[PDB]
């Protein structure tokens, strides 16, 4: 149950 | 796509989306473009409420650039293909 903000940040910072 | 510190200029339709998300500049890094795209999707609540890695961009200006009705954050190729078409590398 992860939020959009955390999922996008994981991609942005990868 | 260019690396870390390389600067890019978005084409007009992409820049308008970034401006909706609060961008006041005309030159960005790719990571900054991604920050504002995430801001845009978040503010407009385009993510699926239940499965929040899915983004529903049909009927939104963002879908016009992505050329898809929905995408997964974990399958981001459509995003990066759109950026290749919509960023001038400086």
């Amino acid at each position: 149950q992860q939020t959009f903000x955390n999922l996008w940040r994981l991609e942005l910072q990868n | 796509l260019p690396g870390e510190g390389t600067q890019v200029h978005p084409r007009a339709p992409l820049l308008q989306i970034l401006k909706v998300a609060g961008a006041q500049e005309e030159v960005f890094t790719v990571k900054e473009v991604m920050h504002y795209l995430g801001q845009y999707i978040m503010m407009k609540q385009l993510y699926d409420k239940q499965r929040q890695h899915i983004v529903h961009c049909h009927d939104d200006p963002l879908g016009e650039l992505l050329e898809v009705g929905s995408f997964s954050v974990k399958n981001p190729s459509p995003l990066y293909e759109m950026l290749k078409r919509n960023l001038v590398i400086l």
